[PDB]
RNA sequence: GGCCAUGGAAGUCGGAAUCCGCUAAGGAGUGUGUAACAACUCACCGGCCGAAUGAACUAGCCCUGAAAAUGGAUGGCGCUCA
C-alpha cells in the first residue's frame, strides 16, 4: 500500500495530464493545443480519465 | 516606379449644366496615361459620369514638399482579397510620400497577395505627432539615440574566387 | 405560514446567529434560508417578500 | 516584425566572475566553475559592470528574440550552480515489493542499482554522470539525494532513473510504482 | 460599468464617516480570517464601526479630494499594507479593550 | 451538519434550489481527500511588483486533413535572406 502522501507523488507524473482527443498524446493537464506535428496542434483535448 | 498626380476632370457642360463642378484627385500612377485612366475609375465608382460624357482639365505632377525630411506615413487602404473585400490601415517610413505608397503596393503583395488592381488607397497622411504613430514595427525607430550595428556584412565579389579567408565583420 | 408575528421570535430565539447590524439582519438570515424548503411564506417563495422589507415594505424597524 | 533590439540584463553576485569570450561562458564561483558553448546562437554580451552583463539581440525575429532569455536563464543556473548548488530528492513509491536500491561501482563507473522494482528478477542500472553525487538520506525512508554543480546534468541523471521504472503492460493509474523526483532545490537552502 | 459605481459607493461611505467621527491611529493585521473579523464587529455594533476595503484605492481617493478636508496631506503616507480602518471616537484605552480582545496565534 | 433523497453524504454521491447575513472577500461551492466530517486547494476579494493586458474575427505562407501497387521524376541536377 502506499500512503497518501507519496500516492500524490506518484499521481503528478501518471495521472494529472490532459490527452488529445485525435492521436492520444499525454500532455500537461494546462495545456491548450497538443504538442504533436500529426494532429495539427488540436485543441480538442480532455482530461485523462481517472480510475473509479 | 511611380510619380503623384493631380488630376482634375469634369462631366462635359450641357445647356442645362454649363459649368459641372470640378472634381481633383490625388493619383499615384507611373505615368500620366494611368492617371487619366485611374481618375475615370474612381469618378465612375462614385459620380453618374464617363469617360465618353466627360473631360481631363488638367494633369499635374505633385512634388514632395520636403523630399529630405524624414517622415512616417500613415495609409488607410481598402483592398481586396480572394474572399471579401477589407478595409486596412498601414504604416510606412519614407522621405516622400510617394516613396511610401511604393513600399506599400510592395508590401501588400508580399503579406496578403494583394496586386495593384486589388487596392484602393482612401488616404494617406503625414503624421505630425509621435503620437500619432499607432504601429510598432515603425514606432520603434522614433526612439531616442536609436544606434544598431549590421552584423554579418556579406561582401559581393567580383572575382570568383578569393584567395583570402571570408570574413563578416562590419 | 409564519411570521404568525414570530419570525422575530424565530430570530431572537437564534439570537446567537447572524452577526448582522441591528436585529433585524437576523431575521433576514432565516429569511433567507427558510426559502429553501418552499411552502406558504404569506402565500408564494420568499427571495419575494423578502426584497420587499429589504429595500422596504410595511414596517419592522423593530428597535 | 524584426524587433530593432531586446536585451536582458545578466546579475552576478559578489564571489561570482563570469568570463565570455566567442559565446562560451566559463562562470566561476565558491563552488568551481562551470563552462557552456553557445556557438548555436547569435547573441551579444556587453560587461556592464563586475556585477552586471547586458545580453543583446539585433535585428531579431520572433524566435530569434525568443532564443534570449533562454541564454539569460541557462548562465543564471550557472551562476547559482556554482554559488548554491543544485539537489534533488528522490522518493521511492511502491505499493507491495520494495525497491532496493544500492551505489554500486562497476567498472571503474558508479551505478544506480535498482532490485526487484514490481518483484521482478531483472536488475536495473543507471550510470551517475560525472560531477554528481549520489547519496542514500539516513533522516528519510527510500529517499535519494542527487546534487551537483550542473543542473542539466543533475536533472537528467535523476530523469534517467525515474524512467528507468516505468511500468508495462498496466493500468499506470493503479499501478504507481517508480521512483519520482519530490523536490528539486539547492545544496545551500534559502 | 458596475465597478466604477461601486468604486464611487466605496468613497461615498468613505467621506460618510470620515466627518462622523473623528481622528484614528495605527491599525494593522495579518493572518486574520473572515470568522476572526466578524468577532470584532459582533461585539461593536454602534460604538464604532468597521470600515474595510484595500489600499490603492484609498490612497488616492483621499489624496485628490484634499481640498473639501485638507488637514491629513502629509498623514497618508502612513498607508502600507494590509491595513484596514476602524471609525469611532473613544480613547486611547477605551477602544484597545473591546478591539484588541480576540487575537489568535500560531506555533 | 441548508431542505428532500441516502446505510452515510456535514459543499465536493443524487434531486427541488442558486438565498440571506457580515463583508472589500466567498458558489448552498472548482477540485483532491473521507464510510462521513475534518482537512487543504480553488471561485472572488486582499498585500506585493508596476505598464501594459484579454477575447472574438479576417487572410498570406507553412503544417494536419492527404491511402496502391517495377524504381523515378517542378524535364534532370540541385536550390532554403533561393
Ligand atoms: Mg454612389
Ligand atoms: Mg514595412
Ligand atoms: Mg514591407
Ligand atoms: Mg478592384
Ligand atoms: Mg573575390
Ligand atoms: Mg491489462
Ligand atoms: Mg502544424
Ligand atoms: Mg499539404
Ligand atoms: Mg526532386
Ligand atoms: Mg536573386
Ligand atoms: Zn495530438
Amino acid at each position: 500500500m502506499i500512503e497518501p502522501s507519496l500516492k500524490a507523488l506518484a499521481s503528478k507524473y501518471n495521472c494529472e495530464k490532459s490527452i488529445c482527443r485525435k492521436c492520444y498524446a499525454r500532455l500537461p493537464p494546462r495545456a491548450t493545443n497538443c504538442r504533436k506535428r500529426k494532429c495539427g496542434h488540436t485543441n480538442q483535448l480532455r482530461p485523462k480519465k481517472k480510475l473509479k | 516606379r511611380l510619380n503623384e498626380y493631380q488630376v482634375i476632370g469634369r462631366n462635359l457642360p450641357t445647356e442645362s449644366v454649363p459649368e459641372p463642378k470640378l472634381f481633383r484627385m490625388r493619383i499615384f500612377a507611373p505615368n500620366t496615361v494611368v492617371a487619366k485612366s485611374r481618375y475615370w475609375y474612381f469618378l465612375q465608382k462614385l459620380h453618374k459620369v464617363k469617360k465618353a460624357s466627360g473631360e481631363i482639365v488638367s494633369v499635374n505632377i505633385i512634388s514632395e514638399a520636403k523630399p529630405t525630411k524624414v517622415k512616417t506615413f500613415g495609409i488607410w487602404l481598402r483592398y481586396e482579397s480572394r474572399s471579401g473585400i477589407h478595409n486596412m490601415y498601414k504604416e510606412y517610413r519614407d522621405v516622400t510620400r510617394v516613396g511610401a505608397v511604393e513600399t506599400m503596393y510592395q508590401d501588400l503583395a508580399a503579406r496578403h497577395r494583394a496586386r495593384f488592381r486589388s487596392i484602393h488607397i482612401l488616404k494617406v497622411v503625414e503624421l505630425e505627432k509621435t503620437d500619432d504613430v499607432k504601429r510598432q514595427y515603425v514606432k520603434q525607430f522614433l526612439t531616442k539615440d536609436l544606434k544598431f550595428p549590421l552584423p554579418h556584412r556579406v561582401q559581393k565579389s567580383k572575382k570568383l574566387f578569393q584567395a583570402t579567408a571570408p570574413t563578416t565583420f562590419y | 405560514n409564519i411570521p404568525l408575528d414570530e419570525i422575530f421570535e424565530i430570530a431572537r430565539k437564534m439570537q446567537h446567529k447572524s452577526f448582522g447590524k441591528n436585529l433585524a439582519s437576523v431575521s433576514k438570515e432565516i429569511l433567507g434560508t427558510a426559502q429553501s424548503v418552499g411552502c406558504r411564506v404569506d402565500g408564494k417563495n420568499p427571495h419575494d417578500i423578502i426584497d420587499a422589507i429589504n429595500a422596504g415594505e410595511i414596517d419592522v424597524p423593530e428597535n | 516584425m524584426k524587433y530593432i533590439q531586446t536585451d536582458q540584463i545578466l546579475d552576478i553576485p559578489e564571489g561570482v566572475t563570469v568570463d565570455i569570450k566567442a559565446r562560451v561562458v566559463k562562470v566561476t564561483g565558491p563552488r568551481g566553475e562551470l563552462t557552456k558553448d553557445l556557438k548555436h546562437i547569435d547573441v551579444t554580451f556587453n560587461k556592464i559592470n563586475n556585477r552586471a552583463i547586458k545580453i543583446t539581440v539585433h535585428n531579431g525575429d520572433r524566435k530569434h528574440v525568443a532564443a534570449l532569455r533562454t541564454v539569460k536563464s541557462l548562465i543564471a543556473n550557472l551562476i547559482t550552480g556554482v554559488t548554491k548548488g543544485y539537489k534533488y530528492k528522490m522518493r521511492f513509491v511502491y505499493a507491495h515489493f520494495p525497491i532496493n536500491v544500492n551505489i554500486i561501482k562497476k567498472d571503474g563507473q558508479d551505478y544506480v542499482e535498482i532490485r526487484n522494482f514490481l518483484g521482478e528478477k531483472r536488475v536495473r542500472e543507471v550510470k551517475i554522470h560525472e560531477g554528481v553525487t549520489m547519496e542514500i538520506s539516513s533522516t528519510q525512508k527510500d529517499e535519494l539525494i542527487v546534487s551537483g554543480n550542473s543542473l542539466e546534468a543533475v536533472s537528467q541523471n535523476a530523469a534517467d532513473i525515474q524512467q528507468i521504472c516505468r511500468v508495462r503492460n498496466k493500468d499506470i493509474r493503479k499501478f504507481l510504482d517508480g521512483i519520482y523526483v519530490s523536490e528539486r532545490g539547492t545544496i545551500v537552502e534559502e | 460599468g458596475g465597478a466604477r459605481e461601486k468604486k464611487v459607493q466605496y468613497f461615498s461611505k468613505l467621506r460618510e464617516l470620515l466627518e462622523e467621527y473623528k481622528s484614528i491611529f495605527v491599525v494593522g493585521v495579518d493572518n486574520v480570517s473572515s470568522q476572526q473579523m466578524h468577532e470584532i464587529r459582533k461585539a461593536l455594533r454602534g460604538d464604532a464601526v468597521v470600515l474595510m476595503g484595500k489600499n490603492t484605492m484609498v490612497r488616492r481617493a483621499i489624496r485628490g479630494f484634499l481640498s473639501e478636508l485638507p488637514e491629513f496631506e502629509k498623514l497618508l503616507p502612513f498607508i502600507k499594507g494590509n491595513v484596514g480602518f476602524i471609525f469611532t471616537n473613544g480613547d486611547l484605552k477605551s477602544i484597545r479593550d473591546i478591539v484588541v480582545s480576540n487575537v489568535v496565534a500560531a506555533p
